[PDB]
């Protein structure tokens, strides 16, 4: 999928990942994830790597907030 | 875990297990069992057709049922 299609996919899948990670994912985060994954990640393909970037960022922020 | 030989990847897994035991991980992994599987053990004694697939399927079903 193209960049715009990948952004649409991420916006569609945002609710499930927000529910799992108990956080709120911004649109600018979606755009940045797609752009950076397309530019820098090379061995993988757009939708999967964008999803991975969003999911790992959500996991990192959740772990940082929860830890106490 | 990717690295050169003798860097401590198995040590990383053991440290994760010790963190589980000492309970310094998030709530989502508080009572998880870290079980080390060797594929040579899984393939042992598997002369007839379908036996390895059967063993692996039973293992996966047990993992799904346990959930921890
Ligand atoms: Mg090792």
């Amino acid at each position: 999928p193209s960049v715009v299609d990948t952004v649409a996919i991420l916006k569609g899948l945002r609710d499930r990942y927000e529910a799992h990670h108990r956080i709120n994912i911004s649109d600018e985060a979606i755009e940045a994830a797609v752009k950076l994954s397309n530019r820098y990640v090379s061995d993988r393909f757009l939708p999967d790597k964008a999803i991975d970037l969003i999911d790992e960022a959500s996991s990192k922020v959740r772990l940082k907030s929860h830890t106490t | 875990l990717i690295g050169e030989p003798g860097v401590g990847k198995t040590a990383i897994a053991e440290g994760l297990a010790q963190a589980i035991v000492n309970n310094e991980v998030p709530e989502t992994l508080k009572d998880k069992r870290v079980m080390s599987l060797d594929m040579g053990t899984v393939v042992a004694g598997t002369k007839y057709r379908g036996e390895f697939e059967e063993r692996l399927k039973k293992v996966m079903e047990e993992i799904q049922q346990a959930g921890n």
